[PDB]
């Protein structure tokens, strides 16, 4: 989660 | 839409508001114009809804973290201060406002936990996390617990995880790299595992919030907590004989609390952007404004270098500054929300025991 | 010659150039580096001459009127803090350091000519020029004298030419025209005939200066004298029972005394321009740099807002207030070198009887 | 003399 959307 | 000629100001209601809006006051005396603060809940969430259709308050004060995201949609005015004024402030304070080569606020004060402690329950605080379990466990049989804390805010939680290892976004190049999230690492696991395991042996409530722990050290009923500066006040009214001091270390490691800096940020909707400039330049950034806000709810370690020296001989804001240099500034990229939204559901989720540790911190990390 | 790292300023002898050092060290202790207040004598005609090549101060004290010149002749730094710190300050003092549109100097006081009496030899102050004559046929009979103020300087006779009508350059067409002076109208001829007569008639020496009237005043010879605020210092000291008033009306208009405005600029080839400017914006336009020039020799009105404010109350200074308000801001155009020698001239020249008052103001005039 | 340089 930490790392997503763009 | 926002009203020309008048100031609409936010500000955390756990902060000096009352403090701030006697420099209001004043700055209306002097110029005639008008300065509204208030204090909404969950401000730094609303703020982007309402400065997006172009309303919201003239002026937003937040730790720097946030910022980044609000400057990236296009919600900020950027500020120009000359350098006169710039070196006014210590000069790592700008580099947290600065996103993208622009300054896009004012800092005006460096936050950080500390451990705070009861010296009539615990003369002596523990100097690692390790030696709590066995202090909770001889002052349960006194009626008492040795330590509570908001367990429902990630900031609160972090400086244990970062403590051996655990990381937001990894720094390479000069710049953070997104893809390479260490929440999820050797660390982190140990950090939330012990904080997980003192649930589990009843040493702490998966139920513990800011209110709570406050309530049960201001009324000595835990030994410790970890909080910042502007719990201060609280705890004074309380009487209780307080002591602030480094936070305890894990596997000999000290704990890394995220290091905020109080900034306040200028709607770049706002018809008041020169009003909202000299508010804050001419009047806040001052020894007495600064002064106005602390005495109302401490600002901890200021911005300001000619009123953080008097700050200084305080052993509360030694203690604040010992935190923040063993911690780290936090960034102030777009994606700090989401790590922080990330972490919060981890920790909650191990806590409550609907995930394991391991599962909730890589689910974190993705 | 020229040192880097370090802070030379000049600043006139008359003014508090000890409580200007006291802002210095408080500098020094911040910055580390060292601030030399000096008080050469005539500095406003040496610094052109030294700047022009390589030496002279940082910063350089002086009324606005001569630094237009200066600029013209490229010897000042442009300066260009921002709008906030612009608005700490009166406008009309940035007003008086704007030259081609740039800012070419810090304003720092307000500077008006008042009339000042000895209480204990004069209860009542003449209203009138046209009275003094009277007034001092009748204290000659005491051994004292009526007024007595520094001749050799044009500075001082100027509000009695400009009373009826005299003046330096029209203004008109949103600029100074320089093939316009009227310093030869009917207005001048009135006021330095005025002048000649009181001298003619023994009721004051033209060889009377700034020594010469100070001394007469504190050692209470003389029941009045002309003088700006830094003089209130030396007579509180002589313990004479002092005011400060209005100056006398001629022909019942007003004296116009010209209007100075203090400043501070910085020298085009300092190496040390923004250390300059931090000693200038953060430390002496505050109320405790102020206060600290002020303690030593009164600055009068001062361009800092906030300090005015607690300054405004002095009826010393309300009475300097009101002198500025009758008379008129100066222009700091390039000519006002050769304008301020043409007259001083004139005056010593006509007072002395050494030329007529038609033929002195005529080649002032020119 | 007072329009000179």
């Amino acid at each position: 989660n930490s790392s997503s959307n763009n | 839409k926002i009203e020309e000629g008048k100031l609409v100001i936010w500000i955390n209601g756990d902060k000096g508001y009352n403090g701030l809006a006697e420099v209001g006051k004043k700055f209306e005396k002097d110029t005639g114009i008008k300065v509204t603060v208030e204090h909404p809940d969950k401000l730094e969430e609303k703020f982007p809804q309402v400065a997006a259709t172009g309303d919201g308050p003239d002026i937003i004060f937040w730790a720097h973290d946030r910022f980044g995201g609000y400057a990236q949609s296009g919600l900020l005015a950027e500020i120009t201060p000359d350098k006169a004024f710039q070196d006014k402030l210590y000069p790592f304070t700008w580099d947290a406002v600065r996103y993208n080569g622009k300054l896009i606020a004012y800092p005006i004060a460096v936050e950080a936990l500390s451990l705070i402690y009861n010296k009539d329950l615990l003369p002596n605080p523990p100097k690692t996390w390790e030696e709590i379990p066995a202090l909770d466990k001889e002052l349960k049989a006194k009626g008492k617990s040795a330590l509570m804390f908001n367990l429902q805010e990630p900031y609160f939680t972090w400086p244990l995880i970062a403590a051996d290892g655990g990381y937001a976004f990894k720094y390479e190049n000069g710049k953070y790299d997104i893809k390479d999230v260490g929440v999820d690492n050797a660390g982190a696991k140990a950090g939330l595992t012990f904080l997980v395991d003192l649930i589990k042996n009843k040493h702490m409530n998966a139920d513990t919030d800011y209110s709570i722990a406050e309530a049960a050290f201001n009324k000595g009923e835990t030994a410790m907590t970890i909080n910042g500066p502007w719990a201060w006040s609280n705890i004074d009214t309380s009487k209780v004989n307080y002591g602030v001091t480094v936070l305890p270390t894990f596997k000999g490691q000290p704990s890394k609390p995220f290091v905020g800096v109080l900034s306040a940020g200028i709607n770049a909707a706002s018809p008041n952007k020169e009003l909202a400039k000299e508010f804050l330049e001419n009047y806040l950034l001052t020894d007495e404004g600064l002064e106005a806000v602390n005495k109302d709810k401490p600002l901890g370690a200021v911005a300001l270098k000619s009123y953080e020296e008097e700050l200084a001989k305080d052993p509360r804001i030694a203690a604040t500054m010992e935190n923040a240099q063993k911690g780290e500034i936090m960034p102030n990229i777009p994606q700090m929300s989401a790590f922080w939204y990330a972490v919060r559901t981890a920790v909650i989720n191990a806590a409550s025991g609907r995930q394991t540790v391991d599962e909730a911190l890589k689910d974190a990390q993705t």
